[PDB]
């Protein structure tokens, strides 16, 4: 059976991971103690996708948690699902990174990387057919950026044929959380732009907007944003675990979504997202979900899609569905949004449907978009990296860890090429 | 996070320490006798005896028995390890040379021995906390010795220090301009980021924000203890956007020679006045950027902010923090240097400040501490340097330093180093 | 029936012996008072292998305990199983050895050796078909090294046709326990390198590592390390006592494990070894045990096997088993670890399976390895013997007991030949 | 293990003996009257009368009635055998010649007779324990006689002796340099390994480690008694890695003429100060290798360690010992001679130290005693020899020795023997 191993690094990495297995276990009806309590046999038919069965009426999720300080992982152990993971997979250091990409990649993480790969190798050996890898981290973060890229390069070298997904939180344009985000992002993009097959960019700014208006949540917290992120991440692999009329696995999405090897950055989405008051006054039907998922306000990325165009779109539906309705709405989006799709790609939509919906919903859909509008995101980082690096604003911390100033300029140029390549394909043949 | 080490040198540092550890004991529910009786991560600042007792991980040092004698006879006498309370025979007498060359050399070896033993029991050491007075005999001469010793012996570790920066108008000693510059020259290289606080600024806060008309050094230390507690809240509790000890220097030190951020805290309200204020996130967030609320008399509006760390604490919502920070960045009166588009380093912890019995600070479920490396401190340095050269032009008090084993050349070298520091702020304060 | 007599000399010898019969008696259900309380008839079918029955519903283990001082043997008498042994077999001196090989071999032990052989002869005469001997001691020790070698030479001269096993504790590379270990080991290897058919080298350093990480034991003691050692020692003779699909006795292992007469030094191993917390998250199956037993971290020897190659490997399994699974994993180890086996030996694995598992486990396996990596162990001793003997660091104690300095140099050369012979066969024909 | 014999000669040895047997009686629960009333291996040091009484296996000897008279009138009067308390008429008067030639010869025969009877009741004799002062009339002259007699009569047996090595700075007698060398020359060949302890070093420990400001010889002997108890713990209790009496000489005597190891003990803490320290295995293990904790004033850092015996005692874990020893060996400040790659001889016993009522030592469940044959003692020998030749150049006190039956030639021969011993340390202190 197609199988995956999940990797989570850094504070954002682990916390989203924790709010991810809290949801995968719910879909498969897995008790926090690890015992199965699902009400349907169709959940165990593909449990092995994320879990390695341990004899005794319990299942263990093959996940690897990496963090240079133990603070974030200690909280996970104390969580409702902390005891679910195998204790051996909890690998951590002692000196946490100071939000510097250098320390999490060259000096501190270099010593612990060997330990991480050994667990990863055992998990891979425990599988019968490994399909790909999943990494959760944050580009602005030091551990995730630095240690995540180091792990991606090693596993890619070790397993070149296998896929690898990345759900990376991207710095927001207006309000940040770390001063030196521009350095961490550019260094990390320099590695993800050649090592990973598909990446999903997420920003908390966009998620904050969703909670404020789309969901009318007065006091959201990361306990809530991670739930939205976990919904999309679970949706991407609905096909590997449950049956449907038109199944689309990780590789199928990659081929339909990645036209050129370097243009593998997507913006996820989800629907329906309605408050409790609005539940009465809305009909949960295919025609309404299609509008919500293509709405710029429902996007989990700060960049407005309307400022660009879509190379490829992939729609993953869930629940009881009508194929003709799904075909109709996608056709309407193709015709209605005439200038929102490139001319050199006559078909821009990849549709997928699954029979089982998520949680208590009777219908769900997940939106993946490889829109050209993401150029405005790297461009902003491109301006924030240049302004700081122009006079060595914070370089003396990265230099002291071994990084040479030459590596910095190469990543900036490799970042400018990515934006130029995005602008290049935004053109039209006529 | 793992262990962090504390060092208290001089009367100011020692007296601050007993206030800092009063909060630490209260926060973790540790009794004043060293036994827990009301958060298991208290091991960052405490070492368990193994028999139901906790020894604070601090090294109180002074060259006189008076200040440490009070601690030995105070309620926390049974708390500290007897050998940690290292004391000398004769005070440095406000002379930098004595605390660094003559009398400081005699007791420096014993201090390191205890420091070495504290490290031996560390499964992980983030850095050191050194409390001292920026101007003073023991707090300026002996601290420089430790900074040199700690840097060479350990190195590759954060070294945070809290300094009582001399107030421009108020001053309680005559030869402070000599003393402050001498330690600055010797501690600039071996330091990572030194938090600065004035006595005058805290007095003004105690008079305007608080309704206390009779403040004392005891009140100031209690209002400074929460500054240290907030900075180390991440290492001792759990919450979104944890800020490790080493993250402070990376975010707040753009250049190796500019690591002197100032401290601000909010809310600061009396028990009665609290009933009339909502104290929402925007209110406290805006308060942190008010000249009337900062703990350094230098005017923030007179310069530009380069980096800022916002260590939100309590029942705060991350969405509110992001919106509040956006409001600050769009203000036109506030100005950040162009070469740093991003300056805010947010930190959220789920542990509201503890209430110190008998204190002048009201109970608040939502508090924030701001660390801002601002160029406005350059004006303060110039004024301090202006005092130094005016005295040194006539050798006002040089003969005392000369006879204590310090050459006259150091005065010229130290001032020139200070002059370069002023130029460094000028260089980073402009953009094309 | 095939029968064995156990000999234990020195402090380490007797204590491991005591923690060995505490386990053999458990497998056969023998009460500490000597009466049989087993729940299965299959235990008494081969009890005579280690025990001489005494009429009256009691059994007596034919074991010979030798020690120059009575301190270690007096404690054994006071142990839970002290009264199990025949009082006559407790043979001891008065002047204990001062950790000098000379005193335990030439001066002090020479007087008591006659007494020891007489008991040994009676035990042999009490048997119907004696198969071999077992000796437990410590090379660094004086009594075991000195008295153990003296006994081995005498019994070998008396019983040349019979086999003799030796479970010798070898000095650790990093932290030692006796100053003069290099002298004792080299002198003792000089005797074991021609008198015994197979030897099992054990070091406490490696056992300490197992307890720290593999077993997560916070406060281990020799009461615990000896239990691990006794498990392997009992496993080697599972076939002589209980039935199985593929039985392998002591001689069968010797022929499959000893290619050349002098290369009879092995490194034992055991599996599964998991802590109480890890018991939930692991499946006790053949595929997992094979990885654990070939893991360098599960080895009871300090030398890393990966630094060398395996001439011969022997796997002794226990419990309900599947032959095809056992064959599969050994084949995988042969192919996966391509460079870990010599080319001049196409088959390197000798498999054995027994029906009954140990204690409460439903599956166990014992690992025996004749790896070439053990050359780094004698080489280290070779350097520590040379540095001391270079200027007669402690020779005046051995000289005073009669030993001539000439014997010292011959053993050093005989030790260098052993390392050269190990390096010689590490080569490849092409 | 079987019997070990004890001998106490001189005021220092006799006074140490009553302290040593105070511990032995307390450890085995034997009352001071010689009856057991609270470990059956106590026969190593005691002989059972057969009527519910135990006679300690010691031979107290002196040339004066004063010191032994105190024992006869002390609480342990009924303990010792009356004939064991052999006493002379006139003291040796601090003269080596008297204790070896004139007055020592008169009483030596009686001492051997008792020693012979003690051996007759031995099913196994590991060796002898001889307590004396390295410098003194009876403790230097009479001990040499016994060493010669015991070696020839018995031989082929361990002979351990504890000596009060003259302190470099502190000295309570004038002609000690003459006395110490004379016994060293005559006792070097017949000895196996002599443990050395200074009065100044123990005083410093009692002042720094312990909080006792009024120490006395009574305190020192009590702190020296546990040294002897730990060395013989294996012979009297059970535990992993038992260290027999004869194992000490094999491990700690690389060469026949270098058998003078020094003694260190840990933990040494007062009752109050113990509450503030965990006292883990690494802490005590590291303490044993501290200049501030060793019982000989010679600086360990001034030389190199050749062999070390670690007799861990109490509830210790063997894994912790191995890890702790590994930490010591990787230290760069500590240095072991190249020709001895392995120097540590570990010993673990499951019997924590007993608490002596009224003592200055706190109750600890985990104690360790270290014996280290270190080359740093060579400096002490040179200083002692420096005193001898300076006096002997003028015959400062030779006439007293000459008139007591000792030829002047022995002074030259003894010093030359000492000079060779200094060269022996130099030869073994370097490697290519
Ligand atoms: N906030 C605060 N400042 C203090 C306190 N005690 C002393 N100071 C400051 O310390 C400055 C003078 O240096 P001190 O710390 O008093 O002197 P010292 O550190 O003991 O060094 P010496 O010269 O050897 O006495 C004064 O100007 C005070 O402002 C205190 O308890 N709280
Ligand atoms: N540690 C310790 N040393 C002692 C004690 N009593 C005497 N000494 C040492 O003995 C040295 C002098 O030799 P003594 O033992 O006193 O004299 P002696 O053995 O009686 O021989 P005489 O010369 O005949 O008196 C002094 O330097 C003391 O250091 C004691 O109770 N404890
Ligand atoms: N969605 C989400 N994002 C988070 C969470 N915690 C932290 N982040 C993001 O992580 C970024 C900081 O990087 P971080 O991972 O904490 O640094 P690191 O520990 O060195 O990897 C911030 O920009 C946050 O937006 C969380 O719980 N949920
Ligand atoms: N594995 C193990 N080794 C031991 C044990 N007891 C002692 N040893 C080893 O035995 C060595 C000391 O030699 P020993 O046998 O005690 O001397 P002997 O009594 O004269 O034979 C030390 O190096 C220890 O490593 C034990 O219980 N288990
Ligand atoms: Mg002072
Ligand atoms: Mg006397």
């Amino acid at each position: 059976m197609r199988e995956i191993v999940h990797l989570q690094a850094g504070q954002c990495g682990n916390q989203i991971g924790a709010k991810f297995w809290e949801v995968i276990s719910d879909e498969h009806g897995i008790d926090p103690t690890g015992t199965y309590h699902g009400d349907s046999d169709l959940q165990l038919e593909r449990i092995n996708v994320y879990y390695n069965e341990a004899t005794g009426g319990k299942y263990v999720p093959r996940a690897v948690l990496v963090d240079l300080e133990p603070g974030t992982m200690d909280s996970v152990r104390s969580g409702p699902f902390g005891q679910i993971f195998r204790p051996d997979n909890f690998v951590f250091g002692q000196s946490g990174a100071g939000n510097n990409w250098a320390k999490g990649h060259y000096t501190e993480g270099a010593e612990l990387v060997d330990s991480v790969l050994d667990v990863v190798r055992k998990e891979a050996e425990s599988c019968d057919c490994l399909q790909g890898f999943q990494l959760t981290h944050s580009l602005g973060g030091g551990t995730g950026s630095g240690m995540g890229t180091l792990l991606i390069s090693k596993i890619r070298e070790e397993y070149p044929d296998r896929i690898m997904n990345t759900f990376s939180v991207v710095p927001s344009p207006k309000v940040s959380d770390t001063v030196v985000e521009p350095y961490n992002a550019t260094l990390s993009v320099h590695q993800l732009v050649e090592n990973t097959d598909e990446t999903y960019c997420i920003d908390n700014e966009a998620l904050y907007d969703i909670c404020f208006r789309t969901l009318k949540l007065t006091t959201p917290t990361y306990g809530d944003l991670n739930h939205l992120v976990s919904a999309t991440m679970s949706g991407v692999t609905t096909c590997l675990r449950f049956p449907g009329q038109l199944n689309a696995d990780l590789r199928k999405l990659a081929v339909n979504m990645v036209p050129f090897p370097r243009l593998h950055f997507f913006m996820p989405g989800f629907a329906p997202l309605t408050s409790r008051g609005s539940q009465q006054y809305r009909a949960l039907t295919v025609p309404e979900l299609t509008q919500q998922m293509f709405d710029a306000k429902n996007m989990m990325a700060a960049c407005d899609p309307r400022h660009g165009r879509y190379l490829t779109v992939a729609a993953v539906f869930r629940g009881r569905m009508s194929m003709k309705e799904v075909d109709e709405q996608m056709l309407n989006v193709q015709n209605k949004n005439s200038s929102y799709f490139v001319e050199w790609i006559p078909n821009n939509v990849k549709t997928a449907v699954c029979d089982i919906p998520p949680r208590g919903l009777k219908m769900s859909a997940t939106f993946i978009g490889n829109s050209t509008a993401i150029q405005e995101l790297f461009k902003r980082i491109s301006e924030q990296f240049t302004a700081m690096f122009r006079r060595k604003a914070f370089l003396h911390w990265y230099t002291g860890e071994g990084m040479d100033e030459m590596e910095f300029t190469e990543a900036e140029s490799n970042m400018n090429d990515l934006v130029s390549e995005y602008q290049q394909y935004q053109d039209a043949t006529a | 996070m793992r262990e962090c080490l504390s060092i208290h040198i001089g009367q100011a540092g020692v007296q601050m320490g007993n206030a800092c550890w009063e909060l630490y004991c209260l926060e973790h529910g540790i009794q004043r006798d060293g036994i827990v009786s009301d958060d298991s991560s208290f091991g960052t600042f405490f070492s368990e005896t193994g028999s139901g007792k906790h020894v604070p991980r601090a090294v109180f040092v002074d060259l006189e028995q008076t200040v440490i004698g009070e601690v030995r006879t105070g309620p926390y006498r049974s708390l500290f390890h007897p050998e940690q309370l290292i004391t000398g025979k004769e005070d440095a007498a406000n002379n930098y040379a004595r605390g660094h060359y003559t009398i400081g050399k005699e007791i420096v070896d014993t201090v390191m021995d205890r420091v070495r033993k504290m490290a031996d029991q560390c499964s992980g050491l983030q850095g050191f906390l050194i409390f001292h007075s920026f101007g003073g005999g023991t707090g300026s001469g002996f601290t420089s010795l430790l900074m040199e010793r700690l840097s060479v012996d350990y190195g590759k570790k954060s070294k945070l220090e809290f300094s009582v920066y001399p107030a421009p108008q108020i001053s309680t000693a005559v030869v402070e301009p000599y003393n402050s510059i001498l330690t600055t020259h010797t501690t600039l290289e071996h330091s990572d980021c030194a938090f600065m606080v004035d006595n005058e600024a805290i007095y003004d806060i105690c008079n305007r924000n608080l309704d206390i008309e009779r403040p004392t050094y005891t009140n100031l230390n209690r209002l400074i203890g929460q500054i240290v507690s907030s900075i180390t809240a991440s290492l001792r509790f759990d919450g979104a956007l944890n800020v490790d000890l080493t993250e402070f220097q990376t975010n707040l030190v753009p250049y190796p020679r500019i690591h002197f951020p100032l401290v601000t805290y909010s809310p600061i309200i009396s028990a009665e006045k609290a009933y009339h204020e909502q104290l929402s996130v925007p209110e406290i967030t805006n308060a942190c950027f008010e000249y009337s609320n900062q703990m350094v008399k230098c005017d923030p509006r007179r310069g530009k902010y380069m980096a800022c760390c916002l260590l939100y604490r309590g029942d705060v919502v991350p969405k509110d923090v992001n919106a509040a920070i956006a409001a600050i960045k769009t203000r036109r009166t506030i100005q950040f240097v162009d070469w740093c588009p991003t300056g805010f380093k947010v930190g959220i912890n789920y542990q509201p400040p503890t209430v110190v019995p008998g204190g002048d600070l009201a109970k608040v479920q939502r508090a924030v501490c701001m660390l801002s490396n601002t160029t406005a401190i350059a004006e303060a340095w110039a004024r301090l340097d202006h005092k130094f050269d005016l005295m040194y032009s006539k050798r006002a008090f040089v003969h005392w330093y000369v006879g204590e084993g310090m050459e006259e050349g150091e005065f010229s070298e130290a001032r020139e180093d200070m002059a370069a520091l002023e130029k460094d702020y000028e260089e980073v304060g402009t953009e094309s």
